[PDB]
RNA sequence: GGUGAAAUUCUUGGAUUUAUUGAAGACUAACUACUGCGAAAGCAUUUGCCAAGGACGUUUUCAUUAAUCAAGAACGAAAGUUAGGGGAUCGAAGAUGAUCAGAUACCGUCGUAGUCUUAACCAUAAACUAUGCCGACUAGGGAUCGGGUGGUGUUUUUUUAAUGACCCACUCGGCACCUUACGAGAAAUCAAAGUCUUUGGGUUCUGGGGGGAGUAUGGUCGCAAGGCUGAAACUUAAAGGAAUUG
């Protein structure tokens, strides 16, 4: 069966700390426990180590990345902006 | 331990002797174990690379950047922080930069920085949920937790101490030219109360 | 009696009825 | 209170050889005083001039051209190409209603390493025997018309040096060559290279400049 | 077309996929053309590139990664490399650049 | 009662058009409803040209027009000379002058 | 044989600007604006103010050696008016009948391929 | 600077203006129309990939598989909600300068949220053609978008071709328009709002005087704001629609 309506992983916390805070960490606990696809071997085997340390199971490359997900929106953009700039010193 | 960002152990061959000197960097978001890192004036513009500021175009996003040249990294080292380069002055080469706090600043164009953004961004977006979570936070940092409000002490212990109610008593914004024992509260504050910005 | 505002008032002053029937528990 | 003009000096400007009328006018700069190198206060400036003045004829009475001050050989300013544009009247007069505008651009690099963006304009025209009032394109013709235009615009740069491009622009040669590529797709009237913008320049090579002095 | 010149190949012809089969496909010289995914490592790429020069077998690099090439040949698994043995009635052998 | 068959103004077959801003008023108005008029004029008023005729170098210099397209909201357009109230039967006419 | 500067007027409402410069633009020569020839605080835009402005402008243009001028008239533009102020005509005419040689005029008022929101609210500036 | 006119503000540390550059985020001008597309909400810079769609064509194919629909579902402008990004501009609140008898309004300068965006909600607008969908039929006329057909037809002149563009003629389909009613209507008007007291082609939803009231209550959805469903006591002789004359 569906075990619960909404609490999901934050069932461990039970009734404590206030629902909105619980909802705030549920979001990041799903992100940080997720299996991310590997940018090198193409396998869904990247899982967080400590915060910011993402490492693939088999191919064992480790990527420095977000604290709770593997690529923050800010760093994705930064990679854009530098490319746009690099593509110009290249010209 | 005690640092939000992760560290990159990076190895270089020694130019003047046959050995390896390994360097301990702060990891920028995107660099991976086995990546090649390039360091120096002519090094190319990709995340991971350390370049002098005058050699990066206006708009570049960099971290662990020196205040003086050769200091090996002062500005923008904590998780998710970076500095934008805003401009140059090749006469007595200087480079203007905006810091994490929004301060602009000019530094010697030979000051080195590393392309990209410090990894671990977003750390402070998760409610700590529990005293203990923050117990172990300062466990690995320093004996600064927990904090008892001065208003809950006796007047022997704190400018805020004492009284038959818990209250500060004089104003809580303290002159900058105060003295040790008197600077508790909002030192040299210039406004106060809830912001509109 | 602009309807838009005879109706803002109708809500302003009906959540008030809701929020006061819960005091009476 | 000091009349800052008496501390200022005149320098006459000579244009590139690629233009008929080379001596244009004069400009102004404070004189070279202690550590003040008016030479450096001069180079880097830019001025735009109607092609009517560079080539005398008024059939390019639209088409301003910018020119920038490189090395100065003493009191004469030898300048180099910087960019051309259609005056806004000429531009705003071609965009008559009841007809389709077509535009395209492509950023190319020249024989001498010059990266730059070049803009083409074109308006569908009615065929002579037409009775309907509007003569619109059809978006597939527009895509097709767009495709061929970028190919010739790209082919002419890098199939020409920058100075050669000046040589091949004043005659409006590529307008015909674009007219000779889109004729089979749709009529078109006001074909023009509307703008040219210089995005980057290579190392100085003062030799190229002095090739444009006589 | 562009990508489905591989849909031709699986029907009208013979192929093999995976690395250690496309060295057996290549030491035996009996491979007419191989396709390499984008994310297969560089050391791997230069090994298949060297077998290319020795077998006079020319090589194509692919837009997607090994996850994408698998679905490109209608397989449901990743595939870093694929070897074409017969076009047979395909369109791919001649028509490439 | 419905005053115009165009409802407000001239949009049949889409549902939503997009807003422009009156040049005098700044008010939002759908493009199909705005009141449009071209200010095609020379950069010189009445006279002032043959007071400039011999003032100019360049024997052969044409006269550049200054182009600008103007959009009015309904209220401004009425309050200026731009449009005027018309009779009932006169509102069906699309003759400009 | 004659020499050249460039005009650059700004025909705003509430004011009109007339100041000429090297064909470069960098080094300029005397600015004089419509609010220097009036002090009523309002009619700085007026045509009369523009005439006295150009007349005091061209005199300084003679004192240094500007034979002639190309002109670049300009409304406020941006997202604001695109239609040039009333003291634009007056200053330009007050410049030919003032004795400088001219030719090659353009409207350089800035217009967007358009973009960025306009001031006023969607109900417009209602009075 | 701004305005009817002012003032708030900025400015000899040079503002405004100029010229040379640079960044950031939103927008997609002119072309842009009684033109296109989409179930509707809505969609306008280039290109690339990804699936999709109507119309047209058809001596292809299955053969009644279909119309409309309680229950149940998808989508659903703007604002609003929660979290991250983003935050140039405009700007509910707010702050201010005016105006004013007052003026926390209109006007002026700021300006928070918001405006953009990802991940979740919300489910409503004069969400309008205030006109359900399917089918059939009944007037006159000229344009236009798509696709097709026809011609020793104009240019493409590449020699003539052949395409594209155009021209003329047909046609299917679509956005609309003009005239007119022969019919309709309280009228404004209507080519459907016609083919109705000469009243029946099929079907779904909704209304039954005005208030009270989209209130109370129950249920349900929502984090909330709120949405969906929804009375009664009570009160009233008119409210209302279209047009006419002043
Ligand atoms: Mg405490
Ligand atoms: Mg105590
Ligand atoms: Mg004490
Ligand atoms: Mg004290
Ligand atoms: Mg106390
Ligand atoms: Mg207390
Ligand atoms: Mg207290
Ligand atoms: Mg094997
Ligand atoms: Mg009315
Ligand atoms: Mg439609
Ligand atoms: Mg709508
Ligand atoms: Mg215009
Ligand atoms: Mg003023
Ligand atoms: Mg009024
Ligand atoms: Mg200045
Ligand atoms: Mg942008
Ligand atoms: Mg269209
Ligand atoms: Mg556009
Ligand atoms: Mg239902
Ligand atoms: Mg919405
Ligand atoms: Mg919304
Ligand atoms: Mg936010
Ligand atoms: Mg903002
Ligand atoms: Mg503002
Ligand atoms: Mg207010
Ligand atoms: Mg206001
Ligand atoms: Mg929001
Ligand atoms: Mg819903
Ligand atoms: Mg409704
Ligand atoms: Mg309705
Ligand atoms: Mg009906
Ligand atoms: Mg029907
Ligand atoms: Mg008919
Ligand atoms: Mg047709
Ligand atoms: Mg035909
Ligand atoms: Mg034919
Ligand atoms: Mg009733
Ligand atoms: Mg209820
Ligand atoms: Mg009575
Ligand atoms: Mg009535
Ligand atoms: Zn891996
Ligand atoms: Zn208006």
């Amino acid at each position: 069966a569906k075990r619960t309506k909404k609490v999901g992983i934050t069932g461990k916390y039970g009734v404590r700390y206030g629902s909105s805070l619980r909802r705030q960490v549920k979001k990041l606990e799903i992100q940080q426990h997720a299996r991310y696809d590997c940018s090198f071997c193409g396998k869904k085997t990247v899982k967080r180590g400590a915060a910011g340390i993402w490492t693939c199971s088999c191919c064992k490359k480790t990527v420095a990345g977000g604290a709770y997900t593997v690529s923050t929106a800010a760093a994705a953009t930064v990679r854009s902006t530098i490319r746009r700039l690099r593509e110009m010193v290249e010209a | 331990s005690g640092r939000g960002a992760p560290l990159a152990k990076v190895v270089f061959r020694d130019p003047y002797k046959y050995r390896l000197r390994e360097e301990i960097f702060i990891a920028n978001e995107g660099v991976h174990t086995g990546q090649f890192i390039y360091a120096g004036k002519k090094a190319s513009l990709n995340v991971g690379n350390v370049l002098p500021l005058g050699s990066v175009p206006e708009g570049t996003i960099v971290s662990n950047v020196e205040e003086k040249p050769g200091d090996r990294g002062a500005l923008a080292r904590a998780s998710g922080n970076y500095v934008i380069i805003i401009g140059h002055n090749p006469d007595e080469n200087k480079t203007r930069v905006r810091l994490p706090s929004g301060a602009k600043k000019v530094i010697s164009s030979d000051a080195r920085g590393v392309i990209g953004v410090i990894a671990g961004g977003g750390r402070v977006d998760k409610p700590l949920l529990k005293a203990g979570r923050a117990f172990h936070k300062y466990r690995l940092k320093r004996n600064s937790w927990p904090k008892t409000r001065g208003v809950a002490m006796n007047p022997v212990d704190h400018p805020h101490g004492g009284g038959n109610h818990q209250h500060i008593g004089k104003a809580s914004t303290i002159s900058r030219g105060a003295v040790s024992g008197q600077k508790a509260g909002l030192i040299a504050a210039r406004r106060t109360g809830l912001l509109r910005g | 009696m602009r309807a838009k505002w005879r109706k803002k008032r109708t809500r302003r002053l009906k959540r008030k009825r809701r929020k006061v029937r819960a005091r009476s528990k | 209170v000091v009349d800052p003009f008496t501390r200022k000096e005149w320098f006459d400007i000579k244009a590139p050889s690629t233009f008929e009328n080379r001596n244009v006018g004069k400009t102004l700069v404070n004189k070279s005083t202690g550590l003040k190198s008016a030479s450096d206060a001069l180079k880097g400036r830019v001025v735009e001039v109607c092609l009517a003045d560079l080539q005398g004829s008024e059939d390019h009475s639209f088409r301003k051209i910018k020119l920038r001050v490189d090395e100065v050989q003493g009191k004469n300013l030898l300048t180099n190409f910087h960019g051309m544009d259609f005056t806004t009247d000429k531009l705003r007069s071609m965009v008559r209603k009841w007809q389709t505008l077509i535009e395209a651009n492509v950023t190319v690099k020249t024989s001498d390493d010059y990266v730059l963006r070049i803009f083409a304009i074109a308006f569908t025209r009615k065929q002579a025997n037409q009775v309907k009032r509007h003569s619109y394109a059809q978006s597939s013709h527009i895509r097709a018309i767009r495709k061929v235009i970028s190919e010739i615009l790209t082919k002419e740069v890098q199939g020409s040096t920058l100075a050669q491009l000046t040589s091949k622009l004043i005659p409006e040669v590529i307008n015909k060559e674009i007219e000779n590529a889109t004729k089979d797709i749709f009529p078109l009237q006001n074909i023009h290279v509307r703008k040219v913008k210089l995005l980057k320049q290579p190392k100085f090579d003062v030799g190229a400049l002095m090739a444009l002095h006589g | 077309s562009i990508n489905q010149k591989l849909a031709l190949v699986i029907k009208s012809g013979k192929y093999t996929l995976g690395y250690k089969s496309t060295v057996k496909s290549l030491r035996q010289g009996k491979s007419k053309l191989i396709i390499i995914a984008a994310n297969t490592p560089v050391l791997r790429k230069s090994e298949l590139e060297y077998y290319a020069m020795l077998s006079k077998t020319k090589v194509y690099y692919f837009q997607g990664g090994n996850n994408e090439l698998g679905t490109a040949v209608g397989k449901l698994f990743r595939v870093g490399v694929v070897s074409i043995l017969e076009a047979g009635d395909s369109d791919i052998l001649t028509t490439l650049a | 009662p419905k005053k115009r068959a165009s409802n407000g103004r001239n949009k049949k077959g889409r549902g939503h058009v997009k807003p422009v801003r009156c040049v005098n008023c700044s008010k939002s108005i759908p493009k199909d409803k705005a009141i449009k008029r071209m200010a095609i004029r020379n950069i010189v008023e009445a006279a002032a040209v043959r007071d400039l005729s011999e003032a100019s170098v360049y024997p052969e210099y044409a006269l550049p027009k200054t182009y600008n397209k103007l959009h009015y909201c309904v209220s401004c357009a009425i309050h200026a000379r731009i449009v005027r109230v018309r009779s009932r039967e006169d509102r069906k006419n699309r003759a400009p002058p | 044989s004659q020499v050249f500067g460039v005009a650059r007027i700004y025909a705003s409402f509430n004011d009109t600007f007339v100041h000429v410069t090297d064909l470069s633009g960098k080094e300029t020569i005397a600015r004089v604006t419509g609010g220097m020839k009036v002090k009523a605080d309002r009619d700085e835009s007026s045509p009369y103010a523009a005439m006295l402005a150009a007349q005091d402008v061209a005199a300084k243009c003679k004192e240094v050696g500007i034979t002639a001028v190309h002109v670049k008239i300009r409304a406020t533009g941006g997202t604001r008016t695109k239609t040039p102020g009333p003291g634009g005509q007056a200053a330009l005419r007050a410049l030919a009948r003032s004795g400088l040689r001219i030719g090659r005029i353009e409207d350089v008022t800035p217009v967007p391929s358009d973009s960025t929101r306009k001031k006023g609210g969607r109900r417009g500036r209602r009075l």
